[PDB]
């Protein structure tokens, strides 16, 4: 058992169904940042991919996470989407 | 619980040169406390690199804490 | 748990033999008085009846020979802060208040004639001219009222400092035109029938320098003065500065025998010559002891102390001459220059009639 | 502090300074500065006064005196010495209090005095690379960058325990771009790998794994 | 004063670990450097540690 | 004419070259006396000295300046009504830079400047005099000295044009005062300009809160009496009319939540207008947007006041804006403290959406450390990003530790020695260490304690304590405990721990309530003489629980509190017993506004032996005195001892006469001295009602109540049958009650408690103490 009162862990970008349906193939990179807000995570190792992660651990022991990975070609145009709506654990 | 309330009037001792007597005080005080009792007291104070130092002589009218030496510093 | 401090160290009561034996002929208590509240509540006279009031609101009319009252009315709800000089003319007594009321009373029986709101507290005494009552309020507004109704005929607005001495500056009239003081050092004048503006003049640099004091006008010369300001003389027709003195003033002044009699901010008394700021004499004695308005009575200038005494000064000589009884809790408002008579009201509500 | 009819206050005060009687030095230098503010004993005096404040550990006053000097004479021919003392005064504020006596590695305490110090020494050696001080200043800079990186790791360590996995990755990435070559960055790469793994971001986890596995000794 | 251990001059800032830049594996690059940058090597004859005379210059004016 | 050279001598403040470059015409220029005079004007513009002589007698000009003492030291003759640092900083801001320049004109200026300052604070009577003396090397020393009266008393504050409310009710809410009564004489007539303005805002808000939406403070003025020692304040009101509020319409770019925004803005159409209602309603809107992460919303409320009827409709316009993310948290000034020691206790999460309430909840929790004098805060947007914020907390390290030592004396008391050292935030680790130690002629005490409030990152505190406590009945005791305390909810703390304690009782007086225990422990001491000892080792499991949702914290109005603690020994102890405590306080309001309240407090205790042993008498419960039931001497409510006769007693018969002194009693002495019971049941019901003398400036701070108390303590296994002659302590029905008044007062010298209580129901030996005093209950 563990019962100690943790505050709600929350991390990353906020996600909602009406915000993710904005993204579609071929948008320019500034349009994505305008629709969803700025990416709080990106690949620093020299490939232009943004990791919109939405994560919460509400209350006692519940856990939830959505991940939305966006891949851009050079000059900042979106090529592919990888949306996982729930933690694949 | 312990409770103490005290009031005091100052009349410094010039035993030492004014220069060193600037860092010195002498005071006369009355207090009431429940532990109910009332008391009157004489106090000498000095300051040093060790912190502040007090020597005090007192009489509780309910008669004892009649003679005290005290030091108290924050770090 | 307490402490106190002082600066001015007022004069140690200079004193002299009471040569002319001036003393109370009669005295009456109307009630409470102004007490500590500086406010120009003072008694007045008409047709051998003297009228007086208590700042709580209660007002009385007294016979000047013996001091027995004939009235009592409350002017109040079931205090009024009745405040400002009592003024009397013919059928009516007029009184101001610190509660924006002006009251009119019937001189025949003391019944309340009419009551009308004015724009703010009426610290000025009312003044009656040309069939109108003029009142100057603390909001810097002259208001002219119909004497049978108090209905406003016209109103005029003056500039208000962010900090002032009390704005009494009661108006005066000549040739059918009014002249008035005001805060921020302004003298001004207006046409009595309609409130049209006439010339205005800035008494001094301004830091307080309110012209809080009623400007007397004689032969067409207006005299005006201010706190840390300058005494000035003014052409009623143009407001040209005839002359000035760096002597300031604090409460009141009088012209009689075309000679000027003053009280300085330092509670010293002096007489100035017909024109130009030069003193015949100065009585530097009473320094920093609040002096009432000086009244010329039967050839002697009488001034009341903050405490109980009345000091008697010669009309033209530089002599301090007599010192009457220590009257109850002293004075804080101007005696009345009654013809052949004296009446003064002490702080506590005791009124005194004085003879020699 | 004393009456000084003669400028001799500067010679005997130098002797007190050579003796390390810092008390005497600052008080006589302050007296000389106040009494002779515009003579030759002014620039000649401000430097010794700065040095005495530093050795007296009177660092807030040392900051003010150094700041005054650079403002009043930005081109003095030994201004590089004043920059070196700027960095050393700021670096002396970092090692505050009784820590180290108990062995407390205080490298987690507020780094701003360290980060300032790094700016000062780097400004020096970029400006005056021929100066004698550049060897020490570069030794001071390598320690100051490692001390900053240990701070950043310390926060990455805390958020690893709190499980704020975005707060981990976003800071250890910050170390890789601001502090790449320090040992503390090499110690942080496991926390980045862990954080990506807990977030199911395995691709990034493998990438950081490839980095660390190539760079481990 | 609390800094008395520090202004008397510790040696302990020497023998701090030497810097060593990471080398990226094939198929990626490390992040581009963005601050607190690598200091120019500027090696020279200048003294170091307690050998450095911290006092003001050989003539003070 | 052309000048080939320029002569100067002196140059004490400024060199010739600096003058020549400052001068408009220079060596080699065509010049004439007008140009030379312009150079003298340039000398005056740089401002050396006004006295100069100039001569032309050739191709060179001679000029000399009459240098005169100017380089000023400043001193003031003390200051009875302003602080030394404020005085000197006002002087320096006014312009007298020490050692720059000083002149007789500047002396006049600074005099008037300090005068005007003194008048600005309000001691309008004050006078300032400044004097200088000259010193070699162009130096002067400047002394200034002050005279003042008492700062002026405000006379009658008066409001005019008001009709909805009486003047005395309006000015009573001011912080300026017309009158200070015969009581609460701590008030004062000190005028303050900034507080007068605040008092106008209070007058405006009061009328808006009463619903006069058309209200306007059209004008105000302040006046000073001729003797410059008394002030008048007068305020003009245009009241307009009382207004009724129409339903709120909300519009603009609400980023969802509109159904909740609606619910938050629903108001019945019968209510009056109310200023604080709209501002409180507007504040909830922006805080509600903040909670969802719209940290910088834009909101405006516009009243559509009607004139044809007394109705007003609020229009509220909202847009949510961007959903800011906290990209960094920084702590600055965090010297001598581990950063984790702050981050662990600050609540907002880095790398997540900015809940501005969570940032402020952090600021609160950092203050609850007490480590910091102040916790300032800022949030700042990163340059070149529209969307991301750095949060920074700026702290001043409070000097958290304390160190103490002391000595005492007196022939009637003996030597006394005391010591102590405390440091919350030990080396910045956030551990709290604390050592204590005391000795007198007789008692010895020492304590060492450690708490680690974050043994687990979720805030599981772990504590550890050692004690030695040695007294002469004679008792040497020493022991240890270690505890875990971890919150299970916001309202609901829980804790657990293990302890060890050793006891070495000796020379205790023979008495039934104690001997019964010893016989139960399998010790058979003498009953006849005061020579005995009973060493034991004990091991315990300690637990407790604490529910606490009291609303107001200081003087709660509503909610409840329930503390529970208990002990069992664990097998291996010499003692085998358990005890339990329940300790509760419920508040319920009995008016809709929280003016009237009633309390019900209770305590229940219990303990017993296990396995045929018995609960040790030193753990027995006590009742009576301010904590429990009022009107009885503290702790004296329990069953009183009965001693066995033991005429071989303590040494001296000249002392206060014992039971069975050398010449004393021979039967069981029914004592007057109280002993606790193993059982306890206290209740009090307490009605809270405001005084006949309230005003809202202090009615929140003088909590007065009427109370009914009901206490008992009993000794559940006192075998009354065998002791026919002595009053039954096993009977729980000996309930003893009292009533009285209580007055809880928060005034600066402390949270005092006054009480008077009458014991309308008591038994023999209950020492009464009707009047009682306490602090901080």
């Amino acid at each position: 058992e563990r019962v100690v009162y943790r505050p709600d862990i929350n991390q990353g970008n906020y996600l909602t169904a009406n915000d993710v349906s904005k993204i579609r193939v071929g948008m320019t990179q500034q349009q994505v940042a305008y629709a969803l807000g700025t990416p709080l995570m990106s690949d620093p190792f020299g490939t232009n991919t943004w990791f919109y992660v939405f994560r919460q651990q509400p209350g006692h022991e519940g856990v939830t996470q959505q991940t939305l990975t966006l891949t851009f070609n050079s000059s900042g145009v979106l090529t592919n989407i990888d949306n996982k709506p729930a933690l694949s654990g | 619980a312990m409770a103490v309330a005290s009031l005091e009037f100052i009349t410094p001792t010039p035993f030492i040169s004014d220069k060193y007597a600037n860092s010195v005080r002498t005071s006369f005080f009355w207090d009431m406390g429940t532990v109910i009792r009332m008391s009157a007291g004489i106090a000498l104070q000095w300051m040093s690199p060790l912190g502040p130092l007090v020597f005090s002589y007192a009489q509780p009218f309910k008669k004892a804490e009649q003679f005290q030496f005290n030091i108290g510093k924050t770090w | 748990f307490n402490s106190e401090e002082d600066v001015v160290k007022m004069s140690p009561l200079p004193t002299v033999e009471n040569q002319f034996t001036p003393t109370t002929a009669w005295s009456t208590s109307v009630g409470s008085g102004i007490g500590n509240f500086y406010s120009n509540l003072h008694p007045a006279l008409a047709d051998n009846v003297v009228y007086a009031a208590d700042r709580a609101g209660l007002v009385k009319a007294l016979n000047a020979d013996d001091g027995k009252e004939i009235w009592s009315v409350s002017l109040a709800e079931k205090p009024a802060l009745l405040s400002g000089g009592v003024t009397v003319s013919g059928g009516h007594v007029y009184i101001g208040s610190e509660k924006a009321q002006v009251y009119a009373l019937n001189t025949s029986d003391g019944t309340v004639a009419w009551q009308t709101k004015v724009a703010g507290e009426a610290l000025s005494r009312p003044v009656v001219s040309d069939g109108l009552v003029l009142i100057h309020t603390s909001n810097g507004q002259l208001q002219a009222l119909n004497e049978a109704d108090g209905a406003v005929k016209w109103t005029v607005n003056l500039d208000m400092p962010s900090l002032s001495l009390r704005g009494e500056s009661a108006p005066t009239t000549a040739f059918g035109a009014a002249v008035v003081g005001g805060d921020n050092g302004r003298v001004s004048a207006v046409l009595m029938e309609q409130g049209q503006m006439i010339w205005q003049q800035r008494i001094s640099q301004a830091r307080l320098s309110d012209v809080d004091t009623t400007p007397v006008v004689v032969n067409g010369v207006v005299f005006a003065l201010a706190y840390n300001g300058n005494l000035t003389a003014l052409d009623l027709r143009s407001g040209q500065i005839m002359w000035k003195r760096e002597l300031g003033s604090v409460n009141d002044f009088i012209v009689d025998g075309n000679r000027i009699y003053l009280v300085d901010q330092n509670d010293r008394v002096m007489a100035l010559t017909i024109d130009g700021g030069v003193t015949l004499w100065t009585q530097s004695d009473l320094l920093h002891r609040l002096l009432t308005s000086p009244v010329l009575y039967n050839g002697n200038l009488v001034v009341g102390d903050s405490e109980g005494y009345l000091h008697w000064i010669n009309v033209e000589d530089g002599r301090f001459v007599a010192q009457q009884k220590v009257d109850s809790s002293g004075f804080q408002t101007e005696p009345v220059a009654a013809d052949g008579k004296l009446l003064i009201q002490a702080k506590d509500g005791t009124v005194y009639s004085i003879t020699r | 502090v004393p009456d000084n009819p003669p400028n001799e206050i500067y010679a005997t005060a130098q002797q007190k300074l050579q003796d390390g009687n810092w008390r005497q030095a600052i008080t006589q230098l302050e007296a000389l500065d106040n009494r002779y503010p515009f003579g030759p004993y002014s620039q000649q005096v401000q430097l010794d006064l700065i040095y005495a404040y530093y050795k007296n550990a009177d660092l807030p006053l040392a900051q003010a005196a150094i700041d005054r000097f650079i403002r009043l004479n930005p081109t003095h021919p030994n201004i590089d010495y004043v920059m070196y003392m700027r960095g050393l005064t700021n670096m002396a504020l970092d090692d505050s209090a009784l820590q180290g006596f108990f062995g407390v590695d205080r490298s987690d305490r507020d780094p701003q005095h360290a980060r300032a110090a790094f700016s000062d020494f780097s400004k020096l050696v970029r400006g005056y690379p021929n100066s004698q001080y550049t060897t020490d200043a570069t030794k001071r800079l390598v320690f100051l960058k490692d001390r900053l990186a240990k701070y950043e790791y310390s926060v990455a360590e805390y958020y690893t325990e709190r499980g704020a996995w975005v707060a981990v990755v976003n800071r250890v990435e910050g170390m890789l771009r601001d502090y790449p070559d320090t040992q503390a960055t090499r110690d942080a790469l496991p926390l980045m790998e862990n954080a990506y793994r807990q977030m199911q971001m395995n691709a990034q986890a493998e990438k950081v794994a490839k980095i660390i596995a190539a760079n481990s000794s | 004063s609390r800094y008395k251990r520090q202004v008397s001059g510790d040696e302990a800032y020497l023998e701090a670990a030497p810097l060593a830049e990471l080398h990226a594996p094939a198929g990626m690059i490390l992040p581009v450097t963005s601050g607190d940058y690598a200091i120019p090597v500027t090696n020279g004859s200048g003294a170091v540690g307690k050998a450095l005379d911290i006092r003001p210059p050989a003539q003070p004016l | 004419f052309v000048v080939k050279d320029i002569h100067f001598e002196g140059l004490q403040r400024v060199a010739v070259g600096a003058a020549l470059l400052s001068m408009p015409v220079r060596t080699g220029d065509t010049v004439n006396d007008e140009d030379i005079s312009n150079t003298i004007r340039a000398l005056f513009a740089t401002g050396n000295f006004e006295d100069v002589r100039v001569l032309r007698d050739g191709d060179t000009l001679l000029v000399q300046v009459k240098e005169r003492p100017t380089i000023a030291s400043i001193t003031f003759s003390g200051n009875k009504s302003v602080k030394d640092d404020m005085l000197k900083q006002n002087l320096e801001a006014s312009g007298v830079r020490v050692g720059e320049s000083l002149d007789r004109t500047t002396i006049a200026d600074i005099e008037k400047g300090l005068e005007d300052f003194y008048y600005s604070v309000g001691k309008y009577s004050a006078s300032v005099k400044a004097v200088v003396t000259p010193l070699p090397r162009n130096r002067v020393d400047l002394k200034l000295v002050f005279q003042e009266g008492v700062s002026a008393e405000i006379q009658q504050i008066n409001i005019v044009g008001n009709h909805a409310f009486t003047t005395d009710e309006l000015i009573s809410h001011f912080q300026l005062r017309d009158e200070v009564p015969w009581w609460n004489v701590v008030g004062d007539r000190k005028y303050q300009k900034q507080k007068l303005a605040g008092d106008l805002e209070t007058l405006r808000s009061y009328y808006l809160d009463r619903g006069y939406a058309r209200f306007n403070i059209d004008s105000t003025q302040v006046s000073l009496t001729p003797d410059k020692k008394g002030i008048y304040v007068t305020v003009n009101i245009t009241e307009g009319d009382q207004y009724k509020l129409s339903g709120v319409e909300v519009s603009g770019n609400l980023a969802g939540h509109s159904a909740e925004i609606e619910q938050l803005t629903k108001i019945e159409p019968g209510e009056l207008y109310n200023g604080t209602k709209v501002t409180k309603m507007e504040d909830d809107i922006k805080k509600l947007l903040g909670r969802y992460g719209y940290a910088y919303p834009r909101v405006q409320s516009m009243p559509e006041i009607n004139d044809a009827d007394k109705t007003v409709k609020l229009r509220v316009n909202v847009d949510a804006g961007n959903r800011f993310y906290v990209r960094k948290i920084r702590f600055e000034g965090n010297d001598t403290s581990k950063d984790a020691v702050l981050r662990r206790e600050m609540r907002q999460m880095e790398g997540a959406w900015l809940g501005s309430d969570l940032v402020d909840q952090g600021k609160e929790r950092l203050n609850r450390l007490g480590f910091f004098e102040t916790v300032d805060t800022d949030t700042q947007r990163v340059p070149g990003s529209p969307d991301q914020v750095d949060v920074v907390y700026k702290v001043k390290e409070r000097n958290t530790g304390s160190f103490n030592f002391g000595i005492g004396y007196g022939t009637e008391s003996g030597v006394s020695f005391q010591a102590g050292v405390q440091q919350d935030n030990w080396l910045g680790t956030g551990y709290a260490v604390g050592i204590n130690g005391t000795k007198n002629d007789y008692q010895t005490y020492a304590e060492l304690s450690v708490t680690n409030p974050y043994f687990t990152v979720d805030g599981v505190s772990l504590g550890g304590r050692l004690f030695y406590n040695d007294f002469q009945y004679t008792n040497k005791s020493y022991g240890t405990c270690v505890t875990l305390g971890f919150p299970i909810n916001e309202y609901n703390s829980l804790r657990a721990g293990l302890g060890y304690v050793h006891n070495s009782l000796s020379n205790m007086q023979p008495q039934v309530a104690m001997w019964r225990y010893l016989y139960s422990m399998g010790e058979h001491p003498s009953t006849s003489d005061q020579d005995n000892s009973f060493k034991t080792d004990d091991f315990t499991f300690n637990y407790g629980w604490t529910y606490n949702k009291l609303d107001r914290g200081y003087f709660p109005t509503d909610g409840s509190r329930v503390n529970l603690t208990g002990k069992v020994t664990i097998p291996g102890s010499d003692n085998e017993y358990y005890k339990v405590t329940l300790d509760t306080a419920t508040y319920v309001p009995i008016d809709d506004d929280h003016k009237w309240v009633v309390l019900g407090r209770t305590r229940w205790g219990y303990g017993d032996g296990l396995g045929g042993k018995e609960m040790p008498f030193y753990e027995n419960f006590y009742a009576g005195g301010s904590s429990t039931v009022r009107g009885f001497q503290s702790n004296t409510i329990g069953p009183k001892a009965v001693y066995f006769p033991h005429q071989a007693s303590n040494y001296d018969p000249d002392y206060d006469y014992e039971c069975a002194t050398q010449d004393g009693a021979k039967d069981l002495c029914k004592s007057d001295d109280a002993v606790g019971g193993n059982a306890m049941a206290v209740a009090s019901l307490e009605f809270i009602t405001p005084t006949p003398f309230i005003s809202d400036k202090y009615a929140n701070s003088v909590r007065t109540s009427f109370f009914w108390d009901m206490g008992t303590v009993w000794d559940t296994n006192w075998d009354s049958s065998q002791y026919s002659g002595y009053p039954d302590y096993s009977d729980p029905s000996n309930i003893r009650m009292s009533a009285g008044i209580a007055l809880q007062w928060m005034s600066p010298l402390g949270p005092l408690v006054f009480s008077y209580a009458q014991p309308f129901k008591k038994y023999d030996g209950d020492k009464a103490e009707q009047f009682q005093f306490n602090i901080g209950k």
